[PDB]
């Protein structure tokens, strides 16, 4: 679409920023920590009752030595997500620092604070300790990129603020009738190769309920 | 008797219509 | 007298089961999740053609949209008694028609076996 | 393409090439944007790039390229500034100052390039942090003077001052040394009189709102640190509470200033200040009532409509009212002329509390807690708030949350319990009438009946027993009536569940009325047959919940019953649990275990135990006899499920019975360990035959589940065991023989981390009694597990975590096992600890450091013997330097405290002369030399090589301070933090380490 908004995503390294974005783009869950270098921009579209809304998501680097342009990335951002990890006290201690650098460049934008990894049982940053959002007028959500707990809420809230309609909802995108493709023998050789390898690679996380 | 009459009603609690 | 102040309408639901869908990445040899939600078998009232339509929970984005072709074959996966894997030659969840090696896992082995029965029921309908 | 030309610094920089590369980044996309991104990164991180910044500020027309130029300048100022020649410092100051003045005089630029102005101002403040006031004493006078000339420069000077206050008082703790912070704080404090004149003057005499807003933004920051007299002994409170609350541009910020004023440090015994504190509150509430909305306004509706900045304003209002009233409500409670003000402010909070917004509700709920607590304990205060509390009852009840949201529910319950005590009759009435509006159907919905149930359950134990009895009976009757009325399985299920929920929350009532308790439990058994979703879980959860609280009434013989009801449950147990899923059965058995643990006659408890275990003991015996006669049967997945479920049923009963579980463990123990071996064989067999992939197959996972549940059963019993002699003589040897060798001799992917876990518990409880057993554990798991986890930080995460827990407990309880290790394996132990330091994973890191600290203590305790002497000779400097490495590398910040403590301990050993031998090899240093002197030289040398940009003076000063301060931990930590700042820059002052 052309109804598009720039979103900066900031927070300490390893908090799950990139995992969260990838989950929204492809549906996957990346288990590996591969640190972002500087920034990666990913276009991200949601279908709403007031037409489609596109986020240009600037997934920034949380590690100091891979910071790149740092606050250069925040220029003309129209919204943001500050991320921390509820298993790591230091990632919440650095939230004020990420906010400071964010608001100095973007004086008046909607911002969501997210405590990620609430799926993990041994929670270190307790619910009652999380109060920084109050005086700074940030929306707060407990989230998990793994279990998908509240994973839609940050984008739904920013959507409502940016469009200026609090009754805005996500709705089911149009499902076109799929094609009737007949297969040829020139592509059945690579399909048979991929299929034998696929069956003999175990699916991940077999103890999960789904 | 008020507790006993409540207990009796409790005994017939069900999820089924008929 | 006082005066007063999604594209699925044409389809019948045959089977509705809760599942998690995976796509196989050939390049980096591993399985990747594509979505978790209600998998649905939808018979068109015009064409009598049955498709799989699966939507992710909450965002309701499509992670599967393809015909249950009579050529397809549900194979087991080595690590699961509650999953099927099969080659698909044209899926339009992402928009552009593209081939995939899918896997689809369920809550139990009984759900998976019922799915296989319904999948073969639907295949027989699509032979016409 | 041609974009990469700008990385060539041999040429003059092409500005049009920069601005297009910068444009390709901020407005382009895809492969184009990504390519420009890597070029701007490489341009910026070039150490020469700052020289080409004055060029960009003048010649470029893109604000983004200028922004990026200032970011390159910023990096030079904070990190390499003191290395520049004196003329480059002055040159840079001048063209930063000059760029700011020229941007402020041009109204076109001043309006439209706010990002680039604010960035220049921040870059100015970084110069001040290096250079002010010692090399710039006239900054504040020259700033105040230039504010006369241009109203735009005045506004920007308020942005400069705001940022200066932020950097000195709000963000200095982490980012500068203690000494530099104090210098900058004293300096701002010395000249604040002159800053406050300009600020108060602009607020009194100014008409430009953008200037006023920026001035109030600066005031908000000043309020964090300035003395109270600047607020109270001037007119500024009147201005804030009246003039600036009327206009909406200033209102937002003024309200935040008054919130912070309410928190100022104030003398509590001066009557004039009490009146001033009352007055500004009176004025603020007055402006709200006349300029924003009256007391009666529906704030829930306003907030939900989300117009302009209404949501933020209502958030800020709640913060102001809660903050002020928590501190000052006492001031408004005595004077009868201030009664209307007090209740109006609380009535605004009532309306704010109705807003649908979770985090706002928490904020107001914290205040309600603080109030009702005070009304519960403080005398003659509750009558004042009777109308406020009555409204609050309805608000909390209608917004009540399920017990699963633990923090919110706990806060709500506490408030509602206090409010129930304050007026039991009112609480009862609101709840009964809310229930009536479910019966008539005007407020009926699944959510609405659920929330009311959670609220009615929350106030259990607050009423008198007689009042509770009448209240419960009435609630249950009405709810039973509600269920009969409603049609359909969905509706009746929702109400039956809530009936059952309330009942489980009222154990005192259940305890006093046996006939009713029995009927409830029998009803739950009927519900254990219902196939409708969620009903069976509800019935099982309610059953165990009731039992936890009423257990004694199941274990004794009640009057008019032939036997204790526990016997009656055990009789129909097959019929009762027949339609349950396996883990529902396990909860049922666990619940029976709670009851049986209450019986204190040994013979009767043991009889009940074996009766309860009849079904799984019969299934067990027919599988032992089958599968030992022919190991073929264990490949049958159906038999594997049955066996796992028997062990799980044993775990569940062992979990609630603990020490009392011993006889049942004895019935199965030897055959269970034999099964563990037979299963172990199956697993190794499938791995050889089918490959590593076999560990992913359903059949192998099924077998491994058997192994893990067996280990889990043994760990559970041993963790709660009272008779440790039996643990050692009966359980331990067969366990070690069954598990250790199998672990050692399996390939990595087939080793269960649960083995390590189970051994941790065994060493914890009885390690002191089995020294040769601890040795055997080390030998079987130490080297083979270390090799699984010492190639990267990611692989085998469970094993990694359980591994360092095991070594931890061995090091505490049976340190002698580490002494018996041959020197080669003791060296791996040390390697393994330091390896734990380098983890980010918190569970591993924290134990690594704790083991190190405990190992050091263990060696100190040995005294002056050859092993301690040789440990220090081999490993003291390894520990000091590996500890130093993680303190200073900026990737293990989460472990600072433990690192500092370990480092302090190591340094203190030398300071107290508790290392008897010399730490140096003979003739490396002169012969008489103390370890103190050689510690300083090793450390000086180590840090000079690790941080070569530090001067020798810096390093020597840091070390004198650090070693002198090795008794006071908090000061030591400060000195470490000063070092961490100074290594990030060049030219740090060595005097800074004399602060303490
Ligand atoms: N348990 C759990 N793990 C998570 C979750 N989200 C992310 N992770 C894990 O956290 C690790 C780091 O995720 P990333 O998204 O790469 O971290 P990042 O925030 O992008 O870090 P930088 O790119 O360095 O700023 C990965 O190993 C993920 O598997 C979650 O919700 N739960
Ligand atoms: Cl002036
Ligand atoms: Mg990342
Ligand atoms: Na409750």
């Amino acid at each position: 679409p052309q109804v598009q908004f720039k979103l900066v995503l900031v927070g300490d390294g390893g908090t799950g920023k990139t995992t969260f974005v990838k989950r929204h783009l492809t549906g996957e869950f990346e288990k590996k920590y591969v640190a972002t270098l500087g920034v990666e921009v990913h276009p991200l579209v949601f279908h709403t009752n007031r037409g489609p809304i596109k986020f240009n998501v600037w997934d920034t680097a949380g590690q100091e030595k891979f910071g790149g342009l740092r606050d250069g990335y925040y220029i003309q951002a129209q919204c943001a997500i500050i991320m921390f990890d509820v298993t790591s006290r230091v990632t919440y201690k650095n939230v004020p620092n990420w906010h400071r650098d964010l608001v100095r460049v973007c004086e008046n934008i909607p911002i969501v604070l997210c405590g990620n990894k609430v799926d993990i049982k041994d929670r270190k940053v307790k619910a009652k300790s999380i109060v920084f959002h109050r005086k700074k007028n940030l929306q707060y959500y407990d989230i998990s990129a793994k279990s998908n707990y509240n994973f839609e809420k940050p984008f739904l809230w920013l959507a409502r603020k940016l469009i200026g309609d609090p009754n805005l909802e996500f709705v089911a995108m149009p499902a076109l009738a799929p094609p009737e493709v007949v297969m040829d023998p020139a592509l059945a050789a690579q399909a048979e190769h991929d299929l034998e390898v696929a069956q003999t690679t175990a699916l991940p996380d077999e103890d999960d309920d789904l | 008797s008020t507790v006993d009459e409540m207990t009796k009603k409790f005994g017939t609690l069900t999820i089924h219509d008929d | 007298h006082f005066e007063p102040v999604t594209m699925e309408e044409d389809e019948e639901v045959l089977y509705k089961v809760r599942a998690k869908l995976f796509r196989f990445d050939a390049d980096a040899k591993e399985w990747k999740e594509r979505g978790t939600g209600d998998c649905k078998f939808l018979k068109n009232k015009k064409t009598n053609k049955v498709r799989i339509l699966m939507r992710r929970d909450k965002t309701l984005k499509i992670c599967a949209n393809h015909i249950i072709a009579p050529e397809y074959t549900l194979k087991p996966n080595v690590g699961s008694d509650r999953s099927w894997v099969y080659a698909c030659t044209a899926d339009i969840a992402e928009g552009e028609a593209e081939a995939f090696t899918f896997a689809i896992r369920f809550g139990s082995k009984e759900n998976a076996d019922k799915f296989k029965e319904e999948f073969e029921k639907a295949q027989e309908i699509n032979k016409k | 393409g041609s974009m990469e030309g700008i990385l060539d610094f041999s040429n003059d920089l092409d500005i049009a090439l920069l601005d297009q590369v910068v444009s390709t980044f901020y407005q382009g996309s895809g492969v184009q944007q990504k390519q420009a991104q890597e070029i701007l990164t490489k341009f910026q991180d070039n150490p020469d790039a700052w020289q080409k910044a004055d060029q960009i500020l003048q010649f470029s027309t893109n604000p983004q390229s200028k922004f990026i130029a200032l970011s390159i300048l910023d990096k030079l100022i904070t990190r390499k500034w003191k290395l520049l020649p004196n003329d480059h410092r002055i040159g840079i100051r001048n063209f930063v100052v000059g760029m700011i003045i020229s941007m402020c005089q041009d109204d076109e630029v001043f309006k439209t390039q706010k990002n680039l102005i604010n960035k220049s101002d921040l870059t100015l403040v970084q110069i001040l942090k290096q250079e002010w006031p010692q090399n710039w004493p006239e900054f504040i006078p020259e700033l105040i003077g230039s504010s006369s000339s241009s109203v735009n420069v005045c506004e920007n000077n308020m942005i400069v001052l705001k940022l200066l206050s932020e950097e000195v008082f709000d963000f200095s703790a982490e980012q500068m040394t203690q000494a530099k912070a104090l210098h900058l704080k004293n300096s701002m404090s010395k000249e604040f009189e002159q800053i406050f004149k300009l600020c108060f003057q602009v607020l009194e005499q100014g008409s430009s709102s953008s200037l006023i807003v920026a001035t109030l933004e600066s005031l908000l920051r000043y309020l964090h640190w300035i003395p109270y007299r600047y607020i109270y002994e001037t007119n500024i409170l009147e201005l804030l509470s009246t003039k600036f609350m009327t206009s909406p541009d200033t209102r937002a910020i003024t309200l935040k200033c008054l919130t912070e004023v309410s928190n100022l440090k104030i003398p509590q015994d001066n009557d004039l200040i009490k009146r001033q504190t009352v007055l500004f509150f009176q004025n603020t509430l007055q402006q709200i009532a006349t300029s924003v909305m009256p007391v009666t306004a529906d704030l829930k509706a306003t907030y939900a409509n989300a117009n302009g900045n209404d949501q933020s304003f209502l958030q800020d209002l709640a913060m102001f009212l809660t903050t002020y009233l928590a501190r000052n409500r006492a001031l408004l409670e005595s004077d009868e002329s201030l009664r209307e003000l007090l209740l109006n402010a609380h009535q605004y909070l009532i309306q704010l509390s109705k807003i649908e917004e979770r985090e706002l509700f928490k904020t107001t709920l914290d205040y309600w807690h603080n109030l009702v607590a005070d009304l519960f304990y403080e005398p003659l205060k509750k009558h004042i708030y009777e109308e406020i509390c009555s409204q609050l009852r309805l608000v909390i009840i209608e917004n009540m949350v399920r017990p699963e949201e633990i923090q919110l529910y706990k806060s709500e319950r506490e408030v509602l319990v206090y409010l129930t005590h304050l007026n039991v009759i009112d609480t009862e009435e609101i709840m009964i009438s809310k229930l009536a509006r479910q019966i008539d159907g005007s407020e009926w919905s699944w959510h609405n009946i659920n929330t009311l149930s959670w609220a009615i359950g929350s106030i259990s134990g607050t009423m008198s027993e007689d009042t509770e009895k009448r209240f419960v009976v009435t609630v249950i009757k009405d709810l039973l009536g509600l269920c009969e009325q409603k049609r359909g399985k969905d509706n009746k299920a929702v109400v039956a569940s809530d009936i059952m929920y309330v009942v489980g929350q009222y154990p005192r009532f259940l305890k006093a009325h046996w006939n009713f308790l029995r009927t409830v439990i029998l009803k739950l058994f009927e519900f254990m047959h219902e196939t409708h979703e969620g009903v069976q879980d509800m019935a099982c959860d309610t059953f165990i919940k009731i039992v936890q609280k009423c257990k004694y009434h199941f274990v004794i013989q009640q009057p008019r019953e032939s036997e204790p009801f526990i016997q009656t449950i055990i009789r129909d147990i097959q019929k009762t649990t027949a339609d349950l899923q396996p883990q529902q059965v396990h909860t049922f058995y666990k619940a029976c275990g709670i009851i049986i643990s209450e019986e204190r006659s040994v013979a009767e408890r043991n009889r009940l135990l074996s009766d309860l275990m009849q079904l799984p003991n019969m299934a067990w015996d027919t599988i032992v006899e089958q599968s030992t006669a022919n190991p073929t049967l264990l490949l049958d997945s159906e038999t594997v499920k049955i066996i796992a479920n028997i062990i799980k049923t044993n775990v569940a009963v062992c979990t609630s019975m603990g020490a009392d579980f011993y006889p049942q463990l004895g019935h199965i123990y030897y055959n269970m360990l034999q099964l563990y071996r037979a299963v172990s064989s199956m697993i190794s067999a499938q791995v050889a035959a089918e490959g590593l992939i076999a560990t992913k197959t359903p059949k192998v996972r099924g077998l491994r589940t058997i192994k893990k549940e067996i280990l889990k059963l043994v760990e559970t019993y041993i963790s709660k065991a009272r008779n440790l002699d039996d643990v050692v003589k009966v359980l331990v040897e067969p366990l070690l023989n069954a598990v250790l060798e199998d672990y050692m001799n399996n390939v990595p992917d087939a080793r269960d981390a649960e083995v390590l876990n189970c051994m941790t518990t065994v060493v914890e409880k009885v390690g002191h009694m089995i020294p040769q057993g601890v040795i055997l554990i080390l030998q079987s798991v130490f080297e083979c597990t270390l090799d699984m986890i010492n190639k990267d930080f990611t692989e085998y995460p469970e094993h990694r975590v359980e591994f360092y827990k095991l070594l931890k407990v061995i090091n505490e309880k049976s340190f002698a096992a580490f002494l018996e290790l041959p020197p080669a394996a003791f060296k791996l132990f040390v390697d393994a600890i330091c390896w734990a330091f380098k983890h980010n994973n918190r569970d591993v890191e924290v134990n690594g450091l704790q083991i190190a600290l405990d190992l050091v203590k263990n060696i100190e305790r040995m005294g002056n013997v050859p092993f301690a002497n040789e440990f220090h000779k081999n490993y003291f400097f390894i520990f000091v330097s590996e500890t130093f490495f993680v303190l200073t590398d900026s990737d293990h910040k989460s472990g600072f405290s433990k690192q500092a403590l370990l480092l302090m301990k190591l340094i203190s050993l030398v300071y107290d002369n508790k290392i008897s031998v010399p730490l140096y090899q003979e003739a490396e240093v002169p012969q008489g030399t103390s370890n103190q002197v050689y510690l300083s030289q090793y450390l000086a040398n180590m840090l000079s090589n690790a941080f070569p940009h530090l001067t020798s003076e810096q390093i020597a000063s840091f070390l004198s301070a650090l070693t002198k301060q090795c008794k006071d931990l908090v000061v030591f930590k400060g000195t470490l933090r000063d070092f961490l700042v100074q290594i990030k820059e060049v030219g740090g002052d060595p005097t800074d380490y004399l602060f303490a």
